[PDB]
């Protein structure tokens, strides 16, 4: 069944996803605002 | 060690035969 | 078999040294 | 702009380090880690 | 517990004070981004 | 170059050098598979490491009987 | 051993004299630019 | 002109600190590795894993603080915060050694990020990637010593702890238990590091003492312009000097600088190999011929047998306190000791 | 030879810089001071205080000996002081 | 006209802020007695 | 054109394949003496009573050593700092038992190497170079004096100088750590920073220059053939190297002046090795590394071990074992 | 000042094969006596 | 001393075989020029 | 059938010879003690 | 035999020093 460590695994998985998705979310936003002029 | 040494020398000679026949200096009419 | 243990090195060098000599002379002939 | 002269910034900053570092060396002889 | 607010107060006050003193010029900056 | 019978049979398998699908093609799909495989390898590692403990999975020699 | 001692005393004195008199023989002048 | 290219644009802007795609991996991991080490050395104990104090808070100084390895009972556990050992409790995680794996793994991924950064910048500027390649050596050392080594032993407990003194203890451990000085892979490393340092000093001094007079000042630094095409020192006079002093000299500037890359990079790679062996206790501990003779002939003595007595003292005198999980109790009467001392 | 950020030399000689930072620096310093002087650091990190490395008549190290009960072990040692 | 907030500003304060905080904590520690 | 002036001119000639010079007039015989005695001793010398306890240590190949274990063994503790030339022994047999060859080798070698340094000055002067390469070599030279002369002076005996051997070197550094704790001494810590940083900057400089070689060759040839001995033009682009390294870090942590760069290369390892040679030369007078043994104690007074105490346990093991038959009294005061 | 008496030396492929054969067959002959 | 008898042939081929390799390449380089 | 166009001469200059022989000899000097053990 | 081997390699290195110094390829300007 769904043991304590498998629960921890999912916690770690979602926390990583939040960190990466939040990071990339912020990086895309900034790059959209502050573009380079060609 | 001695069996291996005899077989190794013999095997080198057999390889030499191969090269001496198939990768010889070709004789050409000069 | 209770053979002489310097037999191995004596046979190896008997093959290697003169063989290498010939290989040296042959390769430098081809490149000239 | 360039109001505070840099030599004054760097003297005060410098004495600031001398002080915290001196505090760390005093603490080697007092309190925890002093052997006493 | 209370010791956390004690610790965090100088940080919040200092961050407040820098906000107060820089806000005007930080608005100029954001506007220039188109 | 020398033509041979086997060569002529195999020919079309070596005839599309340099052909690409346009732009990003299936790159988004590739990334999905990569991410699943990472999770899959995390699980396998953490099982071996005993960081992930699962019911009925005794990571020991004593699992041979 | 006394013979060995004497020999080494003489050999060392020889080389040290060469060194001292060699550097006294106008050594600053022995360069490629300005000589004196 | 979609979001990927736009983000690429922004990552690769010329700014005071270049970011790049490699920065997404490098900057978080480098900063966390660093922050974990400063946090742990300032506040965190080693009491429950080691029976040691190890933080400024506890009374330690810069030389004796460390982030210490986890307890031997953790094995090779990743020791994730949310893992089954600490169960999400930050405090217990700290007390159990979690900061050690945190620093080591984030440091590992930071090293990858840095070498990717070297690749990324070199590609954007148009130079060859030899700086990245040179950095493989510190990578090999890090992973072999901090990861491979404790992975072959019983646990992370026996990896280096992150501290000045704790590394000193690592060196001494390796002498007494592994006889690491006798290992030809270390010896090659030594030659490579000492040889690199020698090359560094001898090349800098040769250049500085074969300069061309290119200005009138007594401070010869000002007479160099980064865009001049002309060599600033005389290879020819340097070559003559060294030929007459040493017998041989460099004559090829490219070979010279490649050799400077090669020597220390190779030395570090060699030592990494030896440490891999010591992961398995595959030591160069003994010379069998010497031991057979010495066993039979009590008047045979060499500097090799003298150093093994030193090792035997190191092991017996440091094991109980250095390996507290083993519960070694050595009564006075079994400690090896020479006369009087 | 510039990428457009403001030179540091120009910033730290400026009056506005020092109007903000003569506040923000002592504030951060005193914050760290209180983190320790209040005892909070001990509690956050689990670091023993000078009176809590050993129980009064104990000279054994409270060494963790189990991987999966390690947490409970530390908690048991701590209770042997309370 | 220089911008105030930049990637550089973040990198600088990412290191500077905890540095001063740790310095304050380590200073307090010199007065701890056993 | 007199006999002396001709001789002087040959001694200082810049046409000699190897420069002689006045420093060379001393260097050549002393190095030949040291070298010839070292090779013979290493191969065939009999065991030497290094610690003066009639416990001879075998150092040569014919008496059962290999390359790693062999050494020329230091002279007997019974001699201490007394001068023991050959002619002071009743026989060569005696001189060999008591360790005479060590003294002959190290004194000739230190003389010869000091002259080596001066000879580097001298030739620089004859070639119209700047003079200070010899100052870079003073760092290794100082280090050799420290382990062969200064440390034996302070401790009272050449029997505690470094053996001329590979395993003997290790014995020396282990016993040094037990009696001094060189590792906790800041001058050794600076020596490590000097040689680690030296290796680092060696790799850096080599890789940056190698990274920025100007394309002068095809891929079928060594790029080294793109440089010709004596060409006037630089062979790499320092602005490209600086443009790479200043972005790797930030702009102002990278050199754009090649002279400052190469001075830095010279200075860092030289200065670090000066300090480490001075570390050995001052631990010669027993001003040892930091002692934090039992520095941390708890409210009650229990000792709370740190990694320094663990170091101390290892040092104790080296202390109680070394020269195991040589101490009769409780303190190893030298 | 080059010496005018130097000459190139040659060994053609057939001579390599002949020599290598001689050497291997000699070794095959004598090796039994070397091991004895 | 009771050393490994095969250490001798090990050492001999370790020296001989790569050295011969280099000499072969060197000599045929000279005879091009 | 044409001869192979990809063939190339190989070179080892005298300095590389000296550097390689030194490498080999010093390595043998280093490892020989361990082979004899 | 081990002694002979050690000394042989050492002597080959000394011999190499001699050729490397006196029979080097001469450096030639441009
Ligand atoms: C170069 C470029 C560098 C780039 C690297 C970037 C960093 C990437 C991060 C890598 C993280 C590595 C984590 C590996 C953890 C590990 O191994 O953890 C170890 C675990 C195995 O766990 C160990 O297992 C041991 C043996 O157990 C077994 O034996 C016991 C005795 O009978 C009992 O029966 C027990 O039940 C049974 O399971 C002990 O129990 C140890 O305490 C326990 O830690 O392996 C596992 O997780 C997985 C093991 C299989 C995978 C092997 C990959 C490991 C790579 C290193 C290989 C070299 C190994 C060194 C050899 C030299
Ligand atoms: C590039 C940045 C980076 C990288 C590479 C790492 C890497 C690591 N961290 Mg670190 N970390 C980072 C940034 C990073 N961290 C940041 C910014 C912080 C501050 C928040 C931390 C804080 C932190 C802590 C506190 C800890 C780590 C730990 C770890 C290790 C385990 C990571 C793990 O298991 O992830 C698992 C997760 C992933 C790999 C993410 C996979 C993404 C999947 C595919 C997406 C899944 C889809 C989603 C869930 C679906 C939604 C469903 C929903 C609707 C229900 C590893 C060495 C641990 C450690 O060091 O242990 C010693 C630990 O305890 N990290
Ligand atoms: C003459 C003396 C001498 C010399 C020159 C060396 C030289 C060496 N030793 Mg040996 N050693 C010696 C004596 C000596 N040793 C003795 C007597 C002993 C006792 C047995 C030892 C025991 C010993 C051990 C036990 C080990 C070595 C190792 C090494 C290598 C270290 C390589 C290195 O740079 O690691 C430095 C580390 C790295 C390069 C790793 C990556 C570092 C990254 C880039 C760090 C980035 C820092 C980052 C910016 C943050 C810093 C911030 C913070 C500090 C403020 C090197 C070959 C190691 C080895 O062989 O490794 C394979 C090793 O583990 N030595
Ligand atoms: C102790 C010795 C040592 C140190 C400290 C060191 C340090 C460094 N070398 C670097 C580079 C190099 N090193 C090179 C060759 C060498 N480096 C050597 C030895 C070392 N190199 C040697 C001997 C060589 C010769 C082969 C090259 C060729 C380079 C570079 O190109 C590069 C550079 O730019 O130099 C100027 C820099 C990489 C910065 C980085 O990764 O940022 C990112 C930071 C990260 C990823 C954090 C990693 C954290 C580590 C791995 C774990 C935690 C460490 C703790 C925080 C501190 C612990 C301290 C206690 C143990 C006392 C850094 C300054
Ligand atoms: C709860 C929550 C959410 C938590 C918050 C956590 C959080 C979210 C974290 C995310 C962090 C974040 C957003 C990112 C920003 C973080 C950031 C700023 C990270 C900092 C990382 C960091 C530690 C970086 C490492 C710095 C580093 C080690 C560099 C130090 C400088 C250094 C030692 C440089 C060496 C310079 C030197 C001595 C000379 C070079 C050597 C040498 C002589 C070279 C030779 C040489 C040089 C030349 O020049 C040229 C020309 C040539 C020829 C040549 O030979
Ligand atoms: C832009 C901003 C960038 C921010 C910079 C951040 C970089 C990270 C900081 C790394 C520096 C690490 C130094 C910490 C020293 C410290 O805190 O000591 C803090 C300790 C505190 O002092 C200890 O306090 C204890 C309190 O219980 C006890 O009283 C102890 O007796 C007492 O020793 O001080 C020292 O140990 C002695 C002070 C002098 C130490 C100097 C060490 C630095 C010199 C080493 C070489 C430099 C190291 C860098 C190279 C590696
Ligand atoms: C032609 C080229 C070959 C010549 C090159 C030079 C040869 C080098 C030989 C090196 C090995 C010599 C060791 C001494 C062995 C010997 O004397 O005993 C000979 C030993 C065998 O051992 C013999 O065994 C006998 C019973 O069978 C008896 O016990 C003998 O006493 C015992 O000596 O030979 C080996 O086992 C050699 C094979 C081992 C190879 C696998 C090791 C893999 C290690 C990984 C290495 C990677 C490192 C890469 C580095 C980068
Ligand atoms: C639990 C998870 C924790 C992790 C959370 C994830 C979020 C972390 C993301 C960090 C990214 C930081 C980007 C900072 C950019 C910024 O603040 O200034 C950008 C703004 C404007 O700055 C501008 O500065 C520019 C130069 S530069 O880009 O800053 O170099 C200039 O172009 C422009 O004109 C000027 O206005
Ligand atoms: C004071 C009296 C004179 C002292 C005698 C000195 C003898 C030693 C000199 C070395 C000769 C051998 C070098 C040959 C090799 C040789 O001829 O190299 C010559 C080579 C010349 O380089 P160039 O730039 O001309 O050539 C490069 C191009 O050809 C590219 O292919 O120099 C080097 O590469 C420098 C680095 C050599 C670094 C090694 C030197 C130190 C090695 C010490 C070895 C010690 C082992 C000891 C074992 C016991
Ligand atoms: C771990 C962790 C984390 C992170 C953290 C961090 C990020 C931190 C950082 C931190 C920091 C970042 C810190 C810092 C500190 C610093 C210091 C403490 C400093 C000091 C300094 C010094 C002391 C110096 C001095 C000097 C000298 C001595 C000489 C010269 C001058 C000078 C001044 C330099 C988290 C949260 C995620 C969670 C998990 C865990
Ligand atoms: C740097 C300045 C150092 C400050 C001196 C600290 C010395 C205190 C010693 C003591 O407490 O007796
Ligand atoms: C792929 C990159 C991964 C990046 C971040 C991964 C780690 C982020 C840290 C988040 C962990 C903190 C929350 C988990 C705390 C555990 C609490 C609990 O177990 O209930
Ligand atoms: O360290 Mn310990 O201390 Ca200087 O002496 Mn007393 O013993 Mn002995 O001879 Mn060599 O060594
Ligand atoms: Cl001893
Ligand atoms: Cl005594
Ligand atoms: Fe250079």
């Amino acid at each position: 069944t769904i043991t304590p460590s498998l629960k921890g695994f999912f916690i770690g998985l979602l926390s990583g996803a939040v960190v990466l998705g939040l990071t990339f979310a912020v990086l895309i936003a900034i790059s959209q605002i502050d573009k380079v002029q060609r | 060690m001695e069996t291996i040494t005899y077989v190794f020398i013999f095997a080198c000679i057999i390889a030499l035969f191969f090269f001496a026949i198939f990768f010889r200096e070709p004789p050409r009419i000069t | 078999m209770e053979v002489n243990q310097l037999g191995l090195i004596a046979t190896a060098l008997f093959v290697l040294v003169p063989s290498v000599f010939l290989i040296i002379l042959y390769v430098q002939t081809e490149s000239q | 702009g360039g109001r505070i002269p840099l030599w004054i910034v760097a003297t005060v900053a410098g004495m600031g380090v001398i002080v915290i570092v001196g505090l760390f060396f005093y603490g080697a002889y007092a309190g925890l880690g002093s052997s006493l | 517990d209370w010791r956390v607010l004690v610790v965090l107060l100088p940080v919040l006050l200092a961050a407040g004070w820098a906000v107060r003193n820089i806000l005007p010029y930080a608005v100029k900056q954001v506007q220039k981004l188109l | 170059a020398r033509r041979t019978w086997l060569g002529d049979i195999l020919r079309p398998l070596n005839s599309e050098y340099g052909k690409v699908a346009p732009g990003w093609g299936t790159t988004p799909l590739m990334a999905v598979f990569m991410g699943l495989f990472l999770v899959f390898l995390l699980i396998i590692l953490e099982i071996y490491n005993s960081t992930l403990i699962l019911d009925g999975v005794n990571v020991s020699w004593k699992a041979l009987g | 051993m006394e013979t060995l001692k004497i020999t080494v005393y003489i050999v060392v004195t020889f080389f040290v004299l060469l060194f001292v008199f060699g550097f006294l023989s106008g050594d600053p002048a022995r360069n490629p630019k300005r000589k004196d | 002109r979609g979001w990927f290219d736009i983000l690429d644009d922004w990552l690769k802007r010329d700014r005071f600190v270049f970011v790049g795609w490699s920065g997404i991996l490098l900057f978080p991991c480098a900063y966390l590795a660093l922050g974990g080490w400063l946090t742990g050395t300032t506040f965190v104990t080693s009491w429950y894993t080691h029976g040691l104090a190890s933080s400024y808070l506890e009374g330690c100084n810069f030389l004796t603080v460390a982030v210490s390895t986890p307890a031997n009972s953790m094995g090779h556990s990743l020791l994730l915060l949310w893992g089954p050992e600490a169960q999400g409790d930050f405090t217990r995680w700290c007390q159990l050694g979690g900061l050690w794996t945190f620093i080591a793994l984030h440091g590992a991924f930071g090293l990858i990020g840095f070498m990717l950064r070297q690749f990324e910048i070199a590609r954007l500027v148009g130079v060859r990637p030899y700086n990245a390649i040179a950095f493989s050596a510190p990578i090999a050392v890090f992973v072999s010593v901090f990861l491979i080594y404790p992975l072959g032993q019983s646990s992370w407990f026996f990896a280096p702890s992150f501290g000045v003194a704790a590394i000193f203890r690592f060196l001494l451990f390796f002498q007494g238990f592994h006889n690491w000085t006798l290992n030809p892979f270390h010896m090659m490393g030594v030659a490579g590091v000492l040889g690199g340092a020698l090359l560094c000093a001898i090349h800098g001094a040769t250049v500085e003492n074969t300069l061309f007079q290119d200005g009138e000042g007594a401070s010869t630094f000002r007479a160099f312009n980064p865009t001049q095409a002309e060599e600033t020192y005389s290879m020819v006079t340097a070559n003559r000097f060294w030929s007459q002093i040493f017998g041989i000299a460099f004559s090829n500037k490219r070979w010279l600088h490649f050799f400077m890359l090669f020597v220390p990079v190779t030395g570090l790679w060699m030592s990494a190999i030896g440490v891999v062996g010591l992961a398995l206790n595959l030591r160069s501990y003994d010379f069998i011929s010497q031991e057979i003779r010495a066993a039979e002939d009590p008047e045979f003595e060499t500097f090799y047998t003298k150093n093994l007595l030193l090792n035997e003292g190191i092991r017996a005198w440091m094991a109980p306190q250095d390996q507290p999980h083993e519960n070694f109790v050595f009564p006075e009467e079994v400690l090896p000791r020479g006369n009087a001392l | 030879g510039t990428t457009g950020e403001r030179p540091f030399s120009d910033i730290i000689t400026s009056v506005r810089y020092w109007v903000i930072h003569s506040i923000t620096i002592p504030a951060l310093f005193i914050a760290g001071w209180l983190f320790v002087s209040t005892g909070l650091a001990y509690d956050v990190f689990g670091t023993p205080r000078p009176d809590s490395y050993y129980a009064q008549e104990q000279r054994s190290i409270p060494l963790v000996t189990d991987r999966f009960e390690a947490k409970q072990q530390v908690e048991t040692f701590l209770e042997q002081l309370k | 006209s220089y911008p105030i907030f930049t990637v550089r500003w973040v990198a600088v304060h990412t290191l500077a802020v905890p540095t001063i905080f740790f310095l304050g904590a380590i200073a307090a520690m010199q007065f701890i007695q056993r | 054109a007199n006999l002396w002036e001709r001789f002087c001119n040959w001694v200082t000639s810049t046409d000699n394949r190897l420069y002689v010079g006045w420093f060379g007039v001393i260097m050549i015989p002393t190095l030949l003496a040291a070298t010839i005695c070292f090779v013979i001793a290493f191969i065939a010398a009999p065991p030497v009573d290094i610690d003066g306890i009639r416990e001879p240590v075998s150092g040569s190949l014919l008496y059962g050593n290999n390359i790693i274990t062999g050494a020329v063994v230091p002279s007997s503790n019974a001699i201490g700092l007394h001068f023991y030339p050959i002619w002071e022994a009743a026989s060569l047999d005696e001189w060999l038992y008591n360790g005479g060859p060590y003294q002959l080798i190290i004194f000739h070698f230190l003389l010869g190497a000091s002259c080596y340094m001066g000879r580097q000055w001298e030739l620089s002067y004859r070639l119209g170079m700047r003079p200070w390469i010899c100052v870079a070599y003073s760092a290794p030279l100082a280090s050799a004096f420290a382990v062969f002369l200064i440390y034996p002076i302070g401790q009272g005996s050449f029997s505690d100088g470094m053996p001329l051997g590979i395993s003997g070197t290790f014995n020396f550094m282990i016993v040094f750590q037990a009696e001094h704790n060189i590792l906790m001494h800041p001058f050794h810590q600076l020596g490590v920073a000097g040689v680690f940083g030296g290796a680092l900057f060696c790799a850096m400089h080599g890789s940056l220059v190698t990274s920025s070689l100007i394309r002068e060759t095809t891929e079928t040839e060594s790029a080294n053939y793109g440089y010709k001995f004596g060409q006037e033009e630089e062979t790499y682009n320092i602005v490209a190297a600086h443009g790479y390294f200043g972005r790797l870090i930030f702009q102002y942590a990278s050199f754009n002046n090649s002279r400052s760069l190469h001075f830095f290369l010279a200075a860092w390892p030289v200065v670090g090795v000066w300090f480490t040679a001075l570390g050995i030369s001052t631990m010669a007078f027993n001003l040892n590394g930091f002692n934090f043994n039992h520095s941390v104690i708890d409210a009650k007074g229990n000792v709370i071990n740190t990694w320094a105490d663990i170091i101390n346990r290892a040092n104790l093991g080296m202390e109680v074992m070394h020269e195991r038959n040589a101490h009769n009294f409780p303190l190893d005061l030298a | 000042e080059p010496n005018p008496n130097r000459q190139p030396v040659e060994l053609n492929r057939t001579s390599l094969y002949l020599g290598l054969l001689l050497i291997l067959v000699l070794a095959l002959l004598f090796s039994s006596y070397f091991f004895n």
